[PDB]
C-alpha cells in the first residue's frame, strides 16, 4: 500500500539535509552529526528498497552500513578529541594552514 | 460484536498487567525494607499500617507533597527527561514478558530483541542525569556508572544468544514453550549466570552502585521506582528464559511465575544484603575480560551441541 | 486476523498508558507542595569499545537465530567471527587499553 | 551460494592477508616489537602474491554472489601487494624515528591492502562498498599516524571528513540503483530494461551518485581538492600507498563495475565521464604549474594520471583494447609513483619528531645523493609520457584507445597536459642537479633505495621494450 | 501501517531540520535519537523488523552514546556566542544547492515503476540466513572493518 | 625554615593565639555577619580555589589535574574534616589535609577547670574512647598527688579500658566493612556494643562518656550483680565475632578492596609518629601495656 517513491523521497530528503548539517556547521562535532545523519538516511534508503522487493539485501545492506557508522563515529571523534587536545577549540578554519 | 469484546478483554488484560508491574515494583520497594531488616536481625517499617504495608502510601504522599527543585543554572528538560526514561525503559522492557498463557501483552517477533533496545535507551537516564546536574561531582560519578553498564551491557544480548539459539525463534511464547521438558538454567548455566550479572549491572544495583545528589521529590521517586521496575523485569525475563517461565507440574501457571519471580527477587535483596563492593577497576576488568570471552565460549558450545544433535 | 490486531491495540494502550501515568505522577508532584574539571580519555576509549562490540554483537544476534538451517558451513564462519572478534579483545586487553588504571 | 574448498583456493590472497592479520595482531599483543612485526607483515604479503600463482592454477570462477575471480582481478591483487610491501618497505626507516607505538601501521597497512584485494575480485555492490570502505580506514588512521604533528592531523581530519561524506553519497547512489534494478549484482543493473528504456531517470541518477563518490576515490575533478594536502600532510610512506594501491584497486572496480554492467553502454554516463576526465586531465595539469612542494605537484600529477586512466576508460564499449591499456598504464604509473614517492620517503626519513619542519628542499640533491636524484629524475621522466620511460608506452596505449573510439577532445587534452607535465616534471628533474649550500646507516634504508632502483630499472627496461608487460597484461583477461 | 509511516517520516524530518539548526549538542544529540525512533519506526512500518532492531540498539543505542560521551567529555564557547549559521548571508548558499540537489533526486525517484510496499514482514531469521549464505565475505571484512576503526580510534584517542 | 607555616586549628582570618595566657578562654560575641562573611569565603573558596597557600605546587599545570573537595561534610562517624585532591584521571597527585574542623580548646579548658571537674573534658577527647581516654589523665594527676591507687581499682579501671577498646573495635571494624559495602555487620557489631553498653551501664551509669574514673579511684563501687552481665557479655561475643569474620572479613572483594591499599614500611610509621596497629603491623612490636607498664597491666 505504501509507495517505493514515499520512500526513496523521505530517504533522500533526510540525505540532504544531513548534507545541510555536514557544511554549514563550524564545529566538527555537528559535521560528524551530519555525517552520520547523511548515512543513516541512505542506509534507510536500501532497507525501503529492500522492502519493496521482498528481499533480505536491503536488510544486508542496512547492517553494512550502520557497521561503517559506528567505525566513522569512532574514527572521527578520536580525532576530534586530539582536536580538542592539541588545540583547544573546535574550529574547522583553524585547521587549514595548508594551501597553494 | 465478539471482536471488539476480545480487543477490549485483551487491552483490559494488558492495563492490568501494567498497574500490577508497578504496584509491585512499588511493593517491591516496600518489601526491600522488610527483607533487609529480617536478613539484619531486626522488623524494618512495621507501624503505619497493618504491618507496615500503609508505610508505602504515606512515603509517596511525602514525595507528591515535597517541594520540587529544578537547579536555577541546569537545564530543565534532560534533567525532568532523565526520569521518564528511567522508569518508561524498563516498564517497556516488561512489556514483551508473556506472565501466562493468554495473559500477554504484545507477541512480538523480536522480544528479547525489544529487551535490548530498552536496556540500550536506558542509559541516557544516568547520562542525562549526570549533565543535566550542572554539578562537577554528578558528572564524574554519571561517568564511571555509564561505562559501567556500558562495559557490562556489551555482553547481555550475548548472554540471551544462547537461549535464542536453542528456542530457534527471537519470540517469547517460543522461547517458554521450548523449556516443556527441561528448563534453559542446565543447558545455559553459563549464560545464566553471566546474564544475572549483566542485569544486576545495568539497573545499577548493588554491588554495581553521585548522580543521584541533585534531584528530589518525585524525580528522586521516578529513579526509584524505575530502578526497582527494572528489578521486576530482570527476574520476570530470567524466569521467562532460564527457569520453565509459567510452566509447571501442580500449581496454575501464574502461580508458578509468580513464586519463580519472587524467589528471584529474594536472591535480588540478599545479593545486596551479603556481598560488599568491588573497586570500579576490578569492576572492569571482570566485565571486559571475564565476561564476554564467556559468552562468545557459550554461544559457540551451543551452537556446536545443536548442530551436533541434528545429524 | 483478529488477535494480531487486538494485541496491536493492546500494546498501544500499554505504551500510552504507561506514558500517560508516568508524566501524570510527574504533574502531581510538580503541582503539589509550597514553596520556600577535565575528564581522560579512558570513558572515550571504553565506550568506543562497546560500540565496536556492540556492531560484532549484532552480526550475533544475526546469527543465532537461524544456526539450525544455516547449517555446519555458519557455525564455520561465525568460528572465523568469533576468533577474529576474540583476538582482537586479546589485543585490546594485552596492550593495556582496557585496563583502567595505568 | 554455498562455497567449496576449490573456492577456498580461490580465495587465497584475501584469507592470507586475514590470517596475516590476525597473527600480527596477536604477536603485537605478545609483546611490542618493530621489526618482528614488520618482517611478519612483509612475510605475509609476499606469501599473498606467490599464492597468486595457485589462485591462477585454480582458473576463474565465481566465488560468491558477492566475487568474481579471473586474472584481472589476480593483475590488481599483484599490483596492490607490491604497493603494500613498498609502503612497508618504506615505512620502516621512517618509523625508526617514531617516539609512539610503531607496530599499528602495518596492522593498518595490512587491512587497507585486505581491502584492496577485495575490490580488485568485486563483483557485486556490496563487495564494492566493503572494500572502499576497507581500503578508507585504514587510510583515515596511515594519514594521521604522526597526529601530534599539525600537518598529519590536519590531513587526517580532511579525508576522514570528506571520505566518509563520499561514502554517504556512494551507499545512497547503491541504493538508488538497487530500488531502480531490484538486484545488487554487476551484471544485473538495467537488464529488465530492454528496446531503449536503459536511460532510466533513478538508475541515472543513482549512477551519477556513484561518480561522485568513486570520482573522490580517484581524485577526479571536482573532487580533487582533496589531493594535493592530504598527499602533503600525511606521512610519505602513506602517500605512497595512498597515490598507489587506493587508486589502483578503486580504479580497477570500476572497470569491472563499467564492464559488466549493461549501464555503461548509456551515452550520458559516456559524455559525464568525457567531460569529467577533460577537466580532470587539463585541471590536475595546469594546478601544478608554480608548485615547489613536491607531494602537492605528485598529487596534482595524480590528478592527471588519473584523468588520462578516465579517457582509457571511456572507450571501453566501443574499443576492446580498452582494458589492456588500462593495466600497462597502471603498471607503469604504480612504478612511477612508487619510486618517486619512494625517493621521498627516504630522503624525508627518519622521523624527527612533530616540532620540526618536514620540507623536502631537493635542490642540490645530485651533490651528496646521486642515486637517488637519478632514479628521481627517471621517474619524473617517466611521469611525462617521455621515451623508454613505461609512463610514455602508457600515454601511447590511452592515446591509440582515444583514437580507436574517435574521442578526439580527450586526445587533444591528454596532448596538451602532457606539454604542461613537460614543463613541471622538468623543472623538478633540472632543479635536482642546480647547487644548494645546504646538505640512513642501516639496511632497511639500503632495502628501500634498492627498491627504488629496481622500480626505476623496470621503467627504464619496460621503456625500451614493454613487451613482456603487455604479454602478461593480456594473458590476464577478464570474462566477456 | 502506512498511517505510522507517514507520521514516523514526518517526525523524522522534522528532528532532522532541528538537528541542523540548535546550538546546544546534547539537545541536538538527543533530537538526532529522536529521529533515530522515528527512522526505527518507519522500518518497523514497513516490515523490516531487525533493521529496526539494530536502529534502536544500535545507532540509538551505541554511536549515540559514543557522541554523549563524548560531548560530556569535551565540557562543551566560540560557537553560542555568535550564532553564525542562522544569518541568511551564511546558510542561503548551501540552502540552496540543497534544494536544488532535492528537486533532482525527487524528478529521478518520482519516474519509476511502483508497485507498492506490501509490508510483508522479512523477520531477523531470514536476514540471518541470507547473512551466513550468499554474504560470507560481507561478514568477515565487515568484521575486519570494525577492528580497523577499533585500532585507528585506539591509536588517535590517547592521551599520553 | 618551615616550608607553609599557616594556622592549623583555626582558620587563616583569626587575629591573636588562643594557647596565651593572655587569650580569654570564654565564647566570645556571636554575630551572623561574620557568619554571613565565612559563608561568602566559602562560596568563593569553591570557585576561586588558589592551590598555592595551601604548599601545593603544579596548579593543574599538566591541563587535566582537576581538583575536588571532599569535605566538609563527612556521612560517617569519623567526623568532619576536609581533604583537597589534586588528581590526574583517578591518580591522587598530591592532597592538602585541612583540619580544624572539630577544635573544641580542650587544652584552654585545661587551663579553666579544677582537677576534678576535667575528667568530662577528657572522655570527649575520643569519643570512642571514654575511660581508655580517662586513663592517663587521672594517672597524670595521681602522679602529681603522689597517689598509689589499690589494685582493686587497676583490675576494675582495666576492666572497663578493655571493655571500651573492644566496643571501639567492634565500632571500627563495621564501618571498615561498611566502608568496603557490605552492610549487615554494623547492625550486628551494634547490638554488641548494645551489650557491651548494658554492662557499662550497670557499672558506671552512663553509655558513652562514663566520666567514673577519679584522682585516687573510681566513682562508685561494683554493683551487686556485674559478674553476671560479665559473663553473658564473653559468652555472647566470640561465635559472634568468627561470624563476623567469615561473613565479611574472608570475602574476597574484601580483600581486594583492602590488601595491597595504602601500604608503607616501619621507617614510615617511625618517622610520621604512627602508633598502634598502624605501627605493629609494620612488625615493630611496641605496646604501650607491655613495654611501659601501667594500672596494672603486669598481672594480666
Ligand atoms: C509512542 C506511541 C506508540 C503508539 C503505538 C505504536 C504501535 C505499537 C504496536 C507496533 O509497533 O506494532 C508493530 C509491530 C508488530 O509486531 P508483530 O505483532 O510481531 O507483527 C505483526 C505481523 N507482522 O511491533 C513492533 O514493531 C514492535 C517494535 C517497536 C516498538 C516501539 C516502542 C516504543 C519505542
Ligand atoms: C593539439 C593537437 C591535437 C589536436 C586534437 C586531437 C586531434 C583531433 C582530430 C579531429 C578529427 C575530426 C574528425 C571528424 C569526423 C569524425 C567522424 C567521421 O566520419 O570520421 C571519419 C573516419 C571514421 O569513419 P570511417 O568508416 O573510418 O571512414 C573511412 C575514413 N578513411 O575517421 C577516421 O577514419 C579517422 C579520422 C582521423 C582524423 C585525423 C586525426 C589526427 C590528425 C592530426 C592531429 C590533429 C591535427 C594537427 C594538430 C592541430 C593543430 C594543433
Ligand atoms: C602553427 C600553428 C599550428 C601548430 C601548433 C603546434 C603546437 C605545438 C608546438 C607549439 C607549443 C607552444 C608552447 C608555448 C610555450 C613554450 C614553453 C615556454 O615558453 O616555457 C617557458 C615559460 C617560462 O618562461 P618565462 O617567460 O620566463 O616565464 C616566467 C615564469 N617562471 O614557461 C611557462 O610560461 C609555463 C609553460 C607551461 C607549459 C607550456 C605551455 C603549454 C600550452 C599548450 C601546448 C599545446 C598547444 C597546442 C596548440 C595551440 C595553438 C598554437
Ligand atoms: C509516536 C507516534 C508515531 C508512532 C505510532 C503511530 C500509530 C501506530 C498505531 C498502530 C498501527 O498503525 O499498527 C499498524 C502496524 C501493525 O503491523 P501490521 O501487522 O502490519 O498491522 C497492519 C494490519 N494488520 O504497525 C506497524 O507496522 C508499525 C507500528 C509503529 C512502529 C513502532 C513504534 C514506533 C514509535 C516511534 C516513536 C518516536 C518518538
Ligand atoms: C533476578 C536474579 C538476579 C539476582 C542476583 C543473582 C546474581 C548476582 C550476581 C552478582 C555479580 C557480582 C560480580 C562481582 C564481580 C567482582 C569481580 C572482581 O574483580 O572482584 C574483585 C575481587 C578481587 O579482584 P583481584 O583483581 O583478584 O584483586 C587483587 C588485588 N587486590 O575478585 C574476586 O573476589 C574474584 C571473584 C569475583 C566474583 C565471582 C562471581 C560471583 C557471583 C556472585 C555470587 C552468585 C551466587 C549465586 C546467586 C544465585 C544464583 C541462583
Ligand atoms: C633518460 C634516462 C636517464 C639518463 C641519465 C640521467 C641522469 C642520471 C644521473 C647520472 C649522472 C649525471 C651527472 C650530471 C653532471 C652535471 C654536471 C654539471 C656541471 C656544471
Ligand atoms: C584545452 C584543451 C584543448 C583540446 C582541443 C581538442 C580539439 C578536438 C576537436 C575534435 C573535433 C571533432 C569533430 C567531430
Ligand atoms: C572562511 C572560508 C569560508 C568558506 C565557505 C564556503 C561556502 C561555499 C558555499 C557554496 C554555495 C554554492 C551555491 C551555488
Amino acid at each position: 500500500m505504501i509507495p517505493l517513491q514515499h520512500g526513496l523521497i523521505l530517504a533522500a530528503i533526510l540525505f540532504v539535509l544531513g548534507l545541510t548539517g555536514l557544511v554549514i556547521r563550524r564545529n566538527l562535532l555537528f559535521m560528524l552529526i551530519g555525517l552520520e545523519i547523511m548515512i543513516n538516511a541512505s542506509a534507510l534508503a536500501f532497507v525501503v528498497a529492500g522492502s519493496y522487493w521482498g528481499q533480505t539485501d536491503g536488510q544486508v545492506m542496512y547492517i553494512l552500513a550502520i557497521s561503517l557508522a559506528a567505525a566513522e563515529a569512532s574514527i572521527g571523534l578520536a580525532l576530534l578529541l586530539q582536536l580538542h587536545r592539541r588545540r583547544q577549540n573546535l574550529n574547522i578554519d583553524s585547521v587549514s594552514e595548508m594551501r597553494g | 460484536s465478539p471482536e471488539l469484546i476480545e480487543i477490549l478483554l485483551t487491552i483490559l488484560k494488558a492495563v492490568v498487567i501494567l498497574l500490577v508491574v508497578v504496584t509491585c515494583g512499588a511493593f517491591m520497594s516496600f518489601g526491600e525494607r522488610r527483607l533487609l531488616g529480617l536478613f539484619q536481625n531486626r522488623y524494618g517499617p512495621n507501624r503505619v499500617g497493618w504491618g507496615g504495608s500503609l508505610q508505602l502510601v504515606a512515603d509517596m504522599i511525602k514525595m507528591f507533597f515535597k517541594e520540587d527543585w529544578i537547579p536555577k543554572f541546569s537545564d530543565r528538560v534532560i534533567f525532568t527527561l532523565a526520569p521518564m526514561i528511567a522508569f518508561t525503559s524498563l516498564l517497556l522492557a516488561f512489556a514483551i514478558v508473556p506472565v501466562s498463557p493468554g495473559w500477554v501483552v504484545a507477541d512480538l517477533n523480536i522480544g528479547i530483541l525489544f529487551f535490548l533496545m530498552m536496556a540500550g535507551l536506558a542509559v541516557y537516564a544516568v547520562l542525562f542525569a549526570g549533565w543535566s546536574s550542572n554539578n562537577k561531582y554528578s558528572l564524574l560519578g554519571a561517568m564511571r556508572a555509564s561505562a559501567q553498564t556500558l562495559s557490562y551491557e556489551v555482553f547481555l544480548g550475548l548472554s540471551l544468544m544462547g537461549v535464542v539459539a536453542q528456542a530457534g525463534s527471537f519470540n517469547m511464547t517460543d522461547i517458554v514453550n521450548s523449556q516443556a521438558h527441561v528448563w534453559n538454567v542446565i543447558p545455559q548455566f553459563f549464560g545464566f549466570i553471566t546474564f544475572a550479572i549483566a542485569g544486576v549491572a545495568v539497573c545499577h544495583r548493588h554491588p554495581f552502585d553521585g548522580y543521584h545528589i541533585e534531584y528530589s521529590g518525585m524525580k528522586f521517586g521516578l529513579f526509584f521506582v524505575g530502578e526497582y521496575i527494572g528489578i521486576v523485569t530482570i527476574s520476570a525475563l530470567m524466569v521467562t528464559l532460564f527457569f520453565g517461565g509459567w510452566q509447571g507440574p501442580l500449581l496454575p501457571p501464574f502461580i508458578w511465575f509468580a513464586l519463580k519471580t519472587a524467589f528471584f527477587m529474594m536472591m535480588f535483596i540478599l545479593i545486596r544484603a551479603s556481598l560488599p563492593r568491588p573497586r570500579y577497576d576490578q569492576v572492569m576488568s571482570f566485565g571486559w575480560k571475564i565476561c564476554l570471552p564467556l559468552t562468545l565460549i557459550n554461544l559457540l558450545v551451543t551452537a556446536a551441541v545443536i548442530l551436533w544433535q541434528a545429524q | 486476523s483478529t488477535e494480531v490486531i487486538a494485541h496491536h491495540w493492546a500494546f498501544a494502550i500499554f505504551l500510552i498508558v504507561a506514558i500517560g501515568l508516568c508524566c501524570l505522577m510527574l504533574v502531581g508532584g510538580w503541582f503539589l507542595g509550597g514553596r520556600a574539571l577535565r575528564l581522560s580519555a579512558k570513558f572515550y576509549l571504553v565506550a568506543m569499545f562497546f560500540v565496536i562490540f556492540d556492531v560484532e554483537a549484532l552480526y550475533l544476534f544475526a546469527w543465532s537465530t537461524s544456526i539450525r538451517e544455516s547449517g555446519w558451513v555458519g557455525f564455520v564462519e561465525a568460528a572465523i567471527f568469533i576468533f577474529v572478534l576474540l583476538a582482537g579483545l586479546v589485543y585490546l586487553v594485552r596492550i593495556g587499553a582496557l585496563d583502567w588504571t595505568p | 551460494m554455498t562455497i567449496t574448498p576449490q573456492n577456498l583456493i580461490a580465495l587465497l590472497p584475501l584469507l592470507i592477508v586475514g590470517l596475516t592479520v590476525v597473527v600480527v595482531m596477536l604477536s603485537i599483543a605478545w609483546r611490542r616489537n618493530h621489526f618482528l612485526n614488520a618482517t611478519l607483515s612483509v612475510i605475509g604479503l609476499n606469501a599473498a602474491l606467490v599464492s597468486l600463482w595457485f589462485v591462477g592454477q585454480a582458473g576463474a570462477m565465481d566465488v560468491t554472489p558477492l566475487m568474481r575471480v579471473d586474472g584481472f582481478a589476480m593483475l590488481y591483487t599483484g599490483l596492490v601487494l607490491l604497493a603494500s610491501l613498498a609502503t612497508c618497505t618504506f615505512a620502516y626507516p621512517w618509523l625508526e624515528g617514531y617516539n609512539d607505538n610503531k607496530d599499528e601501521f602495518y596492522l593498518l597497512v595490512l587491512i587497507a591492502a585486505l581491502g584492496g584485494i577485495l575490490l580488485a575480485n568485486a563483483n557485486h555492490l556490496a563487495s564494492l562498498f566493503l572494500g572502499i570502505e576497507l581500503i578508507s580506514l585504514p587510510l583515515f588512521g596511515l594519514v594521521g599516524y604522526a597526529f601530534r604533528q599539525k600537518r598529519s592531523l590536519e590531513a587526517s581530519i580532511k579525508y576522514t571528513i570528506l571520505s566518509a561524506a563520499a561514502s554517504s553519497f556512494l551507499l545512497f547512489g547503491m541504493a538508488l540503483v538497487y530500488a531502480q534494478s531490484g538486484d545488487l549484482s554487476f551484471v544485473a543493473l538495467g537488464k529488465n530494461l530492454g528496446d531503449g528504456m536503459l536511460n532510466e531517470p533513478l538508475l541515472l541518477a543513482g549512477f551519477g551518485l556513484m561518480i561522485v563518490g568513486l570520482g573522490f576515490k580517484l581524485s577526479l575533478v571536482p573532487f580533487h581538492l582533496w589531493t594535493p594536502d592530504v598527499y602533503q600532510g600525511a606521512p610519505a610512506p602513506v602517500s605512497t600507498f595512498l597515490a598507489t594501491a587506493s587508486k589502483i584497486a578503486i580504479f580497477g572496480v570500476v572497470m569491472r563495475l563499467f564492464l559488466y554492467a549493461p549501464v555503461g553502454d548509456s551515452e550520458a554516463i559516456r559524455v559525464v565521464l568525457a567531460i569529467i576526465a577533460f577537466a580532470s586531465i587539463i585541471f590536475g595539469n595546469l594546478m601544478a604549474l608554480s608548485q615547489t612542494n613536491i607531494k602537492r605537484l605528485l598529487g596534482y600529477s595524480s590528478i592527471s594520471h588519473l584523468g588520462y586512466l578516465l579517457v582509457a576508460l571511456i572507450a571501453l564499449q566501443t574499443g576492446e583494447m580498452s582494458m589492456e591499456a588500462v593495466g600497462v598504464y597502471l603498471a607503469g604509473y604504480l612504478f612511477s609513483s612508487l619510486g618517486a614517492f619512494g625517493v621521498v620517503s627516504l630522503m624525508s626519513s627518519p622521523y624527527r619528531g612533530p616540532d620540526a619542519d618536514s620540507l623536502f628542499s631537493y635542490r642540490g640533491l645530485f651533490w651528496h645523493r646521486p642515486i637517488l636524484a637519478a632514479v628521481m629524475t627517471v621517474m619524473m621522466l617517466s611521469l611525462a609520457g617521455i621515451p623508454m620511460t613505461l609512463g610514455f608506452i602508457g600515454k601511447f596505449y590511452v592515446l591509440a584507445v582515444g583514437v580507436q573510439a574517435h574521442l578526439w577532445w580527450l586526445v587533444g587534452a591528454v596532448v596538451v597536459g602532457s606539454a604542461i607535465g613537460l614543463y613541471y616534471y622538468l623543472r623538478v628533474a633540472v632543479s635536482l642537479y642546480l647547487h644548494a649550500p645546504e646538505q640512513p646507516s642501516n639496511w632497511q634504508y639500503s632495502a628501500g633505495g634498492i627498491v627504488v632502483l629496481i622500480s626505476a630499472l623496470l621503467v627504464l627496461v619496460l621503456g625500451v621494450w614493454p613487451q613482456p608487460l603487455i604479454s602478461i597484461v593480456r594473458l590476464a583477461m577478464p570474462l566477456m | 501501517m502506512e498511517f505510522a509511516f507517514y507520521i514516523c517520516g514526518l517526525i523524522a524530518i522534522l528532528a532532522t531540520l532541528r538537528v541542523i539548526t540548535h546550538t546546544n549538542p546534547v539537545h541536538a544529540l538527543l533530537y538526532l535519537i529522536i529521529s533515530l525512533l522515528a527512522i526505527s519506526g518507519v522500518f518497523f512500518s514497513l516490515g523490516a523488523y531487525f533493521a529496526g532492531a539494530l536502529e534502536i540498539i544500535v545507532y540509538a543505542g551505541a554511536i549515540m552514546v559514543l557522541f554523549v560521551f563524548v560531548v560530556m567529555m569535551l565540557n562543551l564557547s566560540e560557537i553560542e556566542q555568535e550564532r553564525q549559521w542562522l544569518k541568511p548571508q551564511v546558510w542561503i548558499g548551501p540552502a540552496i544547492l540543497s534544494a536544488i540537489m532535492l528537486v533532482v533526486i525527487v524528478y529521478a525517484i518520482l519516474g519509476v515503476n511502483d508497485q507498492g510496499i506490501d509490508g510483508t514482514p522479512i523477520s531477523a531469521k531470514a536476514v540471518g540466513i541470507t547473512l551466513f549464505g550468499p554474504y560470507v565475505l560481507a561478514v568477515e571484512l565487515a568484521s575486519m572493518l570494525l577492528l580497523a576503526g577499533l585500532v585507528v580510534a585506539f591509536h588517535v584517542g590517547r592521551e599520553e | 625554615g618551615h616550608p607553609n607555616l599557616r594556622r592549623i586549628m583555626m582558620p587563616q582570618t583569626w587575629k591573636g593565639h588562643p594557647l596565651r595566657k593572655d587569650y580569654p578562654a570564654r565564647a566570645t560575641e556571636f554575630s551572623p555577619f561574620e557568619l554571613t562573611k565565612a559563608k561568602q569565603d566559602l562560596e568563593m573558596e569553591a570557585l576561586t580555589f588558589k592551590p598555592e597557600e595551601w604548599g601545593m605546587k603544579r596548579g593543574t599545570e599538566n591541563e587535566d589535574f582537576m581538583f575536588l573537595n571532599l569535605g566538609p561534610n563527612h556521612p560517617s562517624a569519623h567526623g568532619a574534616f576536609r581533604i583537597v585532591l589534586q588528581l590526574d584521571g583517578e591518580e591522587i597527585v598530591d592532597c592538602v589535609p585541612d583540619i580544624g574542623y572539630h577544635h573544641r580548646g580542650a587544652e584552654k579548658m585545661g587551663e579553666r577547670q579544677s582537677w576534678h571537674s576535667y575528667i568530662p573534658y577528657t572522655d570527649r577527647i575520643e569519643y570512642l574512647g571514654g575511660c581508655v581516654n580517662e586513663m592517663p589523665y587521672v594517672l597524670a594527676v595521681e602522679k602529681l598527688a603522689g597517689i598509689t591507687v589499690p589494685d582493686r581499682v587497676n583490675v576494675i579501671r582495666v576492666m572497663l579500658s578493655e571493655l571500651f577498646r573492644i566496643n571501639s573495635h567492634l565500632l571500627y571494624i563495621s564501618t571498615f566493612i561498611q566502608d568496603v559495602g557490605a552492610m549487615t555487620p554494623v547492625f550486628f557489631a551494634f547490638t554488641d556494643r548494645q551489650k557491651i553498653y548494658d554492662l557499662v551501664e550497670a557499672i558506671t551509669g552512663f553509655r558513652m562518656h562514663p566520666a567514673w574514673f577519679r584522682i585516687g579511684g573510681v566513682a562508685h563501687d561494683l554493683p551487686r550483680g556485674w559478674d553476671r552481665l560479665l559473663r553473658e557479655f564473653l559468652d555472647w561475643m566470640p561465635k559472634r565475632l568468627a561470624s563476623y569474620e567469615k561473613a565479611a572479613l574472608q570475602n574476597t572483594i574484601l580483600k581486594g578492596r583492602s590488601q595491597g591499599v595504602a601500604a608503607y614500611g616501619a621507617k614510615e610509621a617511625l618517622e610520621w609518629g604512627t602508633t598502634g596497629a598502624g605501627l605493629r603491623a609494620t612488625g615493630i612490636d611496641f605496646d604501650v601495656r607491655k613495654a611501659r607498664p601501667y594500672s596494672g597491666y603486669e598481672n594480666f
